[PDB]
RNA sequence: ACUCUGGUUUCUCUUCAGAUCGCAUAAAUCUUUCGCCUUUUACUAAAGAUUUCCGUGGAGAGGAACAACUCUGAGUCUU
């Protein structure tokens, strides 16, 4: 037990991994198998999956993992070397992408999981991109190999064909996301593992070569581990592996020396269990008693495969030599994560992960207790050492060097490293490891840079947790009895803490609004809000979708705005951006930190913008990645550049906030270009203050937007469904009912299931996940995630459109129906006026 | 601070929730303000105006219905101008209004019998039935008819629109018939003529 | 046929109070 | 007839004898 | 007497947990039974027209059907007391029972979409050549050479994995004649077909 | 049982069982009288009820 | 640096700042960097560009704000610190700085304090706002106030931070919020002559869970029994502090001699042998009390023959006669009765008298409306102690400080409080915001429920 | 490949039962809430709390039958 702490002290025998993968792909069962390997007293039930890491009750009843769970375990390697493994088995549901990112910032390794009978799915398509964008080594473990044999009953050659088709599709798809050309995955190289979690089967080519070497002996398992995967074969007469076929009915090496023995052993334990089973266990050295042979087929298969393969050494040596150690992976993690990068003193102090250096651990999760009162933070100690009772300094997400007010000095109460259900109390946690810090819940929402007090003077914070999806769905929350409203404020704060992309908000009409990704996500968060944190009654409005406001054409007149003093006068024009330019802003392709020359060349080549304005672009919409843009287009002779540069900041401040709110209603402004045609600034810095410019800035922005023909943009969810070919029409009929349209219907190779990829309006996608399965009697299944935004049909600003109370309106009325009710939901005026 | 002025706001629950006066923030605040203004005038020792035993109905841009039980007649006034289309006469308990200055149908008063009157009539029938130790059948039925026309000539058009009152009337008449039939013989008959 | 009294709820489609009483 | 039925359903949501 | 259902995804909203939810909500699945309300709450049914549940603030695109409120009983409804959860979308087991008495047990039947293996792009991997610094011992062989890939009792054994509850047991206890509901899995089915 | 024996007249709850059995009949019959079987008194699947 | 001077100093409104609400962001539900606008009085998330405070400042044109943690003022639209001589007064409201001389010069204070709204008052004599059924909470908080031993431990913030708080300590918020509320009410200069316990009932309902919910009127005795216990337990982490600031003030040692099985079902000879058995006799049951309980005679239940419906007036000494060896009360429970006689062996500096008005019958709970005639400035308790202990105490005389009077039925109650302003003799009646200098006779006329004394 | 190893079946008695005792499912009584309500006996149909009923698992004890054919772990596991 103390060897756990001894290995904990070292920083090179430690791996930080995430077993990220699609929904229901065996990740939780894989961790359960690892636990069953380590802990002997923990034995899985004969039929019910134990689901060890599924510790909260809601995922124990719904059957889907919801929140990532830390697992700290010592795993022997193929050669028997112990390694300390930090496992963050992220939930697989695409609506739960919050926890994938939350566990991916604090990990250096990505262990993908792909169902052998399902192939690459929607989820994985985004996790490979995300992990590459976060600069982690990516490794694939095709799980549920049993499906190719006990369910599909494929010939072993076709099983290998399926395996290579799903292996190279990962390589082919990842080549778009990965700039480097060292990221080619192949089991012969050691990137790819093969496993069946239910039957505990797990191997890399090296491990299986180790089994053969163990049996026959005098075998070098490395050379034989190579020359297994591929189109090469084996010659029984010359005992050499050849590219060409040694016989007419030849067979690939992998199939011949790995897949075929698996087929035979599991067929012997599911067929002729009574006649030819002892014969095939004598030939394999697996000795069993009478009472362990009287079990059912599934437990017998799991036991026999545990005896044959043994411990999960294949996963261990797959992980060890193909993901960097924290001492090695710290440099890319820091240069992508720390705001100042490696260049700063603290940045250079991170490249080596010194256990005695400065402590600026990073926490990215909130694992509540069983009473829900206090929140135990979870984070990685990127460097330094932490102790129980140590007086520590917790930073925030708005904390900077200039803004020293966003921090708190706290006392680390206790420290313990956690493995799912049970936690191990430790007085000291060294660098490069994980920990649940206690007593730091008060000054944190979501991420935090918990660092030393009065010891890290110039230390900055870590970058905000950037996600892959966007919080789209929006639900109103109120107490049943307003006499217990404060009881619900703290519950909303708690759920905001325990959900990385949850966005609580109070609006002008005294409305509490919760933002989420999908139906199941909001179901889980409100179940937590009701039965866990607030233990009161809560009324919910039916889900509504956040909208966006855009333009399609230039304004008829150059509408302007002046300060109340009638001295400053700013004239601006709102026009749409080039198709695809908005995406090239949100993807961090271009930034405001760029120098002028690079952005000028970018807009001169890719978007053919004139250099007279390409070097006169101030801001990029709201926040930093906002899709809108502010453009300076005043001729220098009429607007003094020296005089302009004073309000150059305030105009942006009134613009970065001007586009955030939106004149039509309190919704984001997207895909709009603002050209300034005239500036009349006060010649003295006295009357041109921010309190006068900023209202004028927002007013001129709103006036230009309104005078330009405005439109609403609704977010479309990208829905994939997997159904047998008899139910493809049953998906077309459902998707046609909700204004959707199908993009592709591709059968999955090596499986009768299909994959129908379509788009569906988010406001029109409520219940579709149930409207499909019930219509197809549960055979079909859908997953949804936000893809893009589209102009809502119709003109949002027509007064001839009448909104009936309780029946859907046609497409042309939608743009009018959506905002007005939204306006009514916002508490604003019924219509829009040019004064706004 | 909590919008706690809606937790105890009395309302005419019998009407449908669209007909029932709607509890907007501004309207509830106005109603409570008006009631407080009225209550403050009267000295608390001379007399008092209890809110829980009172009803405030507000008609505004948000509420198109004005509700009140005047003398047992729960009336909902709904203007024709605001929310109406193709006004009719097929319902017998719906008073057409009339603007005397212009002589045009401008409002619509829906009539109803309040819960208090229905409960009072049911209790009257109950105390008729329980006070039948030796009373003749004729005495019981005379009391029943007198009680029936005591309200039916009083509540005339409202009875049509109060379906629960009709059900209660039929139930009580069946109770009277059952009482008489039990008075005749212990074992209730399978049929029994109205003659 | 039975002597039990049937509620005239839903039985008022074609009748008025003042009808058959002049 | 589906439209009228579904709108009606929306309005609904938001607003002795031994017989064998 | 056995439906040929391999998984339980066909029982999406006809599980007994979903029926417990429907009972506790006084709501009925179209194929499900009706129950008396757990709590009358007639006054709570007669909730007033507030600024929260105001119609003019609500966007209606597709009606919130009962099964929506049953699948997500903490999102689409209020006051979910004594409610149970079920979303057990077990990965829909892709099993193809054999029909040919004579066929290889592991056969690539046409019900499976072909893999369509390709070699168009030279996506090569580290591979050896002939007689390149490697040699295999004469003793070493694949583990199971003598035993056939599939016996006669292989297809039956594999098809026996996805049999109903009574027929996936190699051994088990004895039940009474009373306690065996033969048509239990008949009215538990989704609906009767017309 | 109700038609053949008037036991329901001596314990009303039995109607449940009565109705239960009849419901079971319907379940088995519609599954029994399928295809070319036709309608008639030819079902003896009594263990259900 | 234009930080020191501001052209927006006059826009501040001092009568609108109501600092008794929860210090959490209104817009986005956070406690971090809680910044309060001074023009209108709303809470925000903090400084920074495009921040909620910044958005409000550039929208409402409200410039000068306030920091609730650093207590340093800011102008957000340009975001620079603000320092002014007059503005300091505002900082004295939310965080009153009661230096030790002000504590030492407060029992000798006889000047009516000034409020910004003009509502005159005396410190300590302050109306606690009844937001929702806080009558009992306001009553117990006011009665716990005006206790100089407890008064001199919470007016300074540097008294209760040094205590050890375990990692599982979830009740220190009670102590710190009690201290802060006491500083708010004891404030010589505040904008409002009242104060809202809105920040205090939240800590009460967090520490006591759903119990003592502000929805329903709580029980005073049941309240302070838990409240003093919680104050005692919070002060001291993982260390048995048998004597803390509240224990050596109200707790007193008490002797009980208890005999059992006097049950009438036993015959005379069997009971004689039982008392002869030497197993069932008076026992050494000395323990501690946080407050002395007073048991009243039952209501007359009958009209007096001459003056009908006579009001039952009983002298206090008859009630206090319970605490001596002469009298013994039968606290019968379950099968066998228990005859207990009480005795006092250590008088606390301040003696609390809880009064058992509300009691459950066999069927329904009623109240005992028996008036008590009790003095307020002269009482002797020397007869209730053994002489082997009487020599230790040279002060057995107590003077009334606070009194609790209840109204009506248990389910419909409205507490009222009689507070004595020390130094003077003005007895003031506070229900929610009431202030009235009553005479020393209306204290006797009303029926008392909880009394606070002082041994001097 | 040497050893000691040593029964399962069956019928009872006595207790303990966590667990779908039971991959099945009845009845009664009581307290609430409806429905009916004309009094019991039947009910009504949900809730809660009980009890009996048809069964069950485990442990132990006592007989009987295969009690003596075996058999299992242990071992030094002896060319
Ligand atoms: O009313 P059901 O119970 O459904 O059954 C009656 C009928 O006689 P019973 O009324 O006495 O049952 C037959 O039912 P069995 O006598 O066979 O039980 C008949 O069934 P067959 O056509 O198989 O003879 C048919 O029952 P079903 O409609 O279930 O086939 C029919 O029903 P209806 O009289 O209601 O049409």
């Amino acid at each position: 037990m103390d060897f756990l702490a001894d290995l904990m002290d070292n920083s090179e025998l430690i791996r930080n991994v995430t077993l990220c993968g699609h929904l229901h792909h065996g990740k939780t069962c894989f961790v359960d198998c690892l636990i069953e390997q380590t802990h002997p007293e923990i034995r899985k039930r004969y039929d019910q999956d134990l689901c060890y890491t599924d510790i909260l009750f809601t995922e124990q009843e719904r059957g889907v993992g919801i929140k990532s769970t830390p697992v700290t375990v010592v795993l022997p390697d193929t050669k028997g070397k112990s390694y300390l493994f930090n496992i963050m088995d992220t939930p697989g549901h695409v609506n739960f992408s919050d926890e994938v990112t939350a566990g991916l910032r604090i990990s250096d390794g990505v262990v993908l999981f792909i169902d052998a009978a399902e192939g690459v799915m929607l989820n994985t398509e985004r996790l490979i991109k995300h992990a590459v964008q976060e600069r982690l080594a990516v490794t694939v473990c095709i799980n549920k190999i049993d499906r190719l044999i006990l369910e599909l009953k494929l010939p072993p050659t076709d099983a290998y064909y399926k395996l290579r088709h799903i292996v190279d599709e990962v390589n082919g798809l990842i080549s778009m996301y990965s700039t480097d050309e060292n990221l080619i995955l192949s089991p012969l190289l050691g990137n790819v593992c093969f496993s069946s979690s239910q039957y505990s089967i797990c191997f890399t080519l090296g491990s299986f070569a180790k089994i053969y070497a163990d049996t026959f002996g005098d075998i070098n398992y490395q050379e034989f581990a190579k020359r297994l995967w591929g189109d090469i074969y084996f010659n029984p007469k010359t005992r050499k592996f050849t590219k060409k076929a040694p016989t007419s009915s030849s067979q690939r090496s992998f199939v011949e020396f790995i897949l075929e023995p698996l087929y035979k052993i599991l067929a012997q334990v599911v067929g002729d269990v009574d006649t030819s089973l002892p014969r095939t266990l004598d030939e394999l050295g697996i000795h069993l008693t009478k009472e362990e042979l009287k079990l059912n087929i599934r437990p017998l298969l799991r036991l026999v495969c545990k005896k044959f393969f043994g411990e999960f050494t294949g996963f261990v040596d797959m992980c060890v030599q193909h993901i960097p150690s924290p001492k090695v992976g710290a440099k890319p993690k820091i240069e992508h994560t720390y705001t100042g990068g490696v260049d700063s003193d603290l940045g250079e102090a991170m490249s080596d992960c010194d256990p005695d250096g400065p402590l600026m651990c990073h926490t990215t999760k909130m694992y509540s207790t069983d009473d829900g009162v206090q929140f135990h933070a979870f984070g990685r100690v990127l460097s330094g050492t932490i102790h129980a009772g140590q007086p520590v300094k917790v930073l925030g997400e708005n904390y900077t060097l200039e803004d020293e007010e966003d921090s708190q000095i706290c006392t680390v109460g206790r420290l313990w490293i956690s493995v799912a259900r049970y936690h191990i109390e430790v007085n000291r946690v060294p660098a490069g490891n994980w920990v649940l810090i206690e007593g730091v819940d008060q000054p944190i929402v979501k991420t935090a840079t918990i660092t030393e007090p009065r010891g890290n003077e110039e230390a900055q914070i870590f970058r905000p947790l950037k996600f892959n999806t966007t919080s789209v769905i929006k639900i109103a929350v109120e107490p049943v009895n307003p006499s217990e409203l404060p009881k619900m404020l703290d519950g909303l704060r708690k759920v905001n803490k325990s959900y990385p992309s949850l966005t609580t908000k109070v609006e002008e009409s005294g409305e509490h609004v919760i933002l989420g990704t999908g139906e199941l996500y909001l179901d889980c968060v409100m179940h937590d809000l009701r039965k866990m944190y607030s233990e009161i009654d809560i009324k919910v409005a039916d889900p509504v979708v956040t909208f966006c406001e855009t333009v399609v054409e230039t304004s008829s007149l150059k509408c302007f705005a002046e300060t109340p003093n009638k001295k400053n006068k700013i004239t601006m024009i709102a026009e749409p951006l080039e198709k695809g330019l908005a995406e090239d802003i949100e993807n961090e392709v271009v930034q405001i930190t760029w120098n002028r020359k690079k952005l000028g060349e970018f807009f001169q080549t890719k978007y053919d913008w004139d250099l007279l304005a390409a070097r006169s672009i101030w801001a990029f919409g709201p926040d930093a990645t906002g899709p809108n843009i502010l453009v300076d287009d005043t001729l220098p002779s009429e607007v003094d550049k020296a005089l302009l540069g004073s309000v150059k900041d305030s105009i942006v401040q009134g613009f970065q906030w001007g586009t955030r709110e939106g004149p039509l209603c309190d919704e984001l402004i997207r895909n709009v270009k603002f050209k300034i045609l005239d500036a009349v600034v006060a010649q003295e810095p006295l009357h041109r203050g921010g309190g006068q410019i900023i209202p004028t800035a927002r007013r001129v922005v709103y006036s230009a937007f309104l005078m330009a023909t405005p439109r609403l943009m609704e977010p479309y969810y990208f829905v994939e469904v997997q159904a047998p070919a008899d139910c493809v029409s049953a998906v077309y009929t459902v998707l046609a009912r909700r204004r959707g349209h199908v993009t592709q219907d591709a059968p999955i190779p090596g499986s009768p299931l299909y994959t129908i990829k379509a788009f569906i309006p988010a406001i029109d996608s409520f219940g579709f996940e149930t409207d499909l399965r019930t219509h197809t009697q549960g055979q079909a299944f859908s997953l949804s995630v936000f893809h893009h935004w589209q102009i809502v049909p119709g003109d949002p600003l027509d007064k001839s459109i009448v909104i009936r109370p309780l029946e859907p309106q046609p497409a042309p009325h939608l743009a009018r129906e959506f905002m007005i009710k939204t306006r009514r939901r916002k508490g604003l005026s019924e219509d829009v006026s040019i004064s706004k | 601070p909590n919008n706690e002025n809606i937790v105890g706001y009395n309302n005419k629950k019998c009407w449908p929730r669209d007909a029932r006066m709607r509890l907007m923030k501004h309207d509830v605040n106005l109603g409570r303000a008006v009631f407080w203004d009225i209550k403050n005038r009267l000295p608390r020792s001379v007399t008092t105006v209890q809110w829980e035993n009172s009803f405030v109905s507000v008609y505004s841009k948000d509420n198109p219905n004005l509700l009140f039980n005047m003398c047992g007649f729960e009336c909902r006034i709904l203007p024709k101008c605001r929310t109406s289309y193709e006004e009719f006469t097929h319902k017998d308990g719906v008073w057409n209004l009339q603007n005397e200055v212009t002589k045009e149908r401008t409002a619509q008063c829906f009539l109803r019998v309040d819960d208090e009157s229905m409960q009072r009539f049911h209790n009257r029938v109950r105390q008729i039935l329980m006070a039948s130790g030796s009373t003749t059948f004729t005495k019981i039925v005379n009391k029943w008819n007198t009680a029936l026309i005591g309200l039916m000539t009083y509540f005339r058009e409202a009875v049509v629109n109060t379906q629960e009152l009709l059900d209660l009337l039929v139930k009580c008449e069946n109770k009277i018939q059952t009482r008489i039939k039990i008075g005749l013989n212990s074992k209730m008959p399978s049929r029994f003529p109205p003659v | 046929p039975t002597g039990e009294v049937l509620s005239l709820v839903g039985k008022l489609e074609g009748t008025r109070m003042g009808d058959k009483a002049q | 007839k589906d439209k009228s039925k579904e709108l009606h359903a929306i309005k609904e949501r938001y607003l002795r004898k031994f017989v064998f | 007497l056995l439906t040929d259902l391999v998984d339980d995804n066909y029982f999406y909203l006809f599980d007994l947990k979903a029926f417990f939810t429907s009972k506790a909500l006084n709501m009925a699945i179209p194929g499900g039974p009706k129950f008396e309300p757990l709590v009358r709450d007639i006054n709570l049914q007669d909730e007033d027209w507030n600024e929260f549940n105001d119609i003019n603030k609500i966007i209606i695109r597709q009606p919130i059907r009962t099964e929506y409120k049953i699948a997500f009983p903490y999102l689409y409804n209020n006051l979910p007391h004594h409610v149970h959860l079920t979303w057990y979308h077990t990965p829909n087991v892709v099993f193809i029972k054999t029909e040919d008495p004579d066929l290889p047990a592991f056969y690539f039947d046409p019900l499976i979409n072909p893999i369509s293996h390709r070699h168009s792009v030279k996506s090569q991997e580290p591979l050896p050549d002939d007689d390149e610094e490697f040699e295999l011992p004469e003793f070493v062989e694949p583990f199971l050479k003598d035993t056939p890939l599939y016996t006669d009792n292989t297809a039956n054994g594999i098809a026996l994995l996805w049999a109903p509850r009574p027929f996936n047991l190699r051994s088990g206890r004895t039940r009474r004649a009373l306690d065996i509901p033969l048509v239990k899995n008949w009215y538990r089915e989704h609906c009767p077909a017309g | 049982v109700g038609q053949l024996t008037g036991m329901y007249r001596y314990k009303y709850k039995l109607m449940r069982q009565i109705r239960m059995c009849k419901d079971l009949k319907h379940l088995i019959y519609y599954r029994f009288n399928t295809g070319p079987v036709g309608k008639g008194p030819g079902c003896g699947f009594w263990a259900a009820g | 640096r234009r930080s020191r001077h501001c052209p927006y100093l006059d826009t501040i409104n001092r009568s609108v700042l109501d600092f008794d609400f929860e210090k959490l962001c209104s817009i986005s539900l956070s406690h971090i960097n809680a910044y309060a606008c001074l023009v209108c009085g709303k809470y925000f998330q903090g400084r920074g560009l495009k921040s909620h405070a910044y958005i409000h400042s550039v929208q409402f044109s409200h410039h000068v704000f306030l920091n609730l943690h650093t207590l340093k003022f800011y102008c957000l639209p340009d975001n620079y610190e603000i320092i002014d001589s007059s503005l300091e007064d505002i900082t004295y409201v939310l965080k009153p700085t009661f230096t030790k001389q002000q504590i030492a010069n407060l029992d000798k204070q006889a000047k009516l304090s000034r409020a910004y709204d003009g509502t005159t008052y005396l410190p300590g004599i302050v109306g606690l706002n009844n937001i929702k059924a806080n009558d009992y909470a306001n009553a117990v908080l006011q009665a716990l106030s005006n206790v100089p031993p407890l008064r001199n431990y919470f007016l300074e913030e540097d008294n209760y931070k040094n205590i050890k708080r375990p990692p599982g300590d979830i009740m220190f918020l009670l102590v710190q919020r009690f201290g802060e509320l006491m500083r708010k009410l004891w404030n010589p200069r505040n904008f409002k002559a009242h104060v809202s316990p809105h920040e205090m009932l939240q800590a009460v309902v967090l520490c006591s869970k759903k119990t003592f919910q502000i929805t329903k009127q709580g029980d005073g005795v049941d309240f302070l029994s838990w409240f003093l216990n919680a104050l005692h337990s919070a002060l001291g982490g993982t260390k048995k502090k048998k004597k803390t600031i509240v224990t050596d003030v109200f707790q007193g040692s008490m002797r009980i001699f208890t005999k059992k099985l006097p049950h009438p079902d036993l015959p005379a000879e069997e009971k004689e042998q039982l008392l002869h058995n030497d197993e069932y006799q008076e026992t050494m049951v000395e323990s501690t009390f946080m407050y002395l309980t007073l048991d009243l005679p039952t209501a007359p239940l009958y009209k007096d023959e001459k003056e009908q419906l006579i009001i039952p007036q009983v002298p206090l000494f008859n009630i206090l006669a319970k605490f001596n060896g002469i009298t013994e009360k039968e606290y019968k429970t379950y099968k066998e009765n228990f005859l207990k006689r009480f005795q006092l062996t250590k008088l606390p500096p301040y003696l609390i008298f809880c009064i058992k008005r509300f009691t459950k019958n066999n069927f329904f709970v009623e109240k005992n409306p028996t008036i008590v005639n009790f003095p307020i400035t002269n009482v002797d308790l020397r007869e209730y102690l053994s002489e082997e202990v009487q020599a230790v105490h040279k002060n057995t005389t107590y003077d009334l400080i606070a009194n609790i009077v209840h109204d009506g039925k248990p389910s419909e109650g409205s507490y009222r409080i009689h507070v004595l302003h020390h130094g003077t003799g003005k007895w003031y009646e506070l229900q929610d915001l009431q202030v009235t200098d009553i005479l020393p006779q209306m204290i006797t006329l009303s029926e008392a429920y909880i009394q606070i004394w002082k041994r001097r």
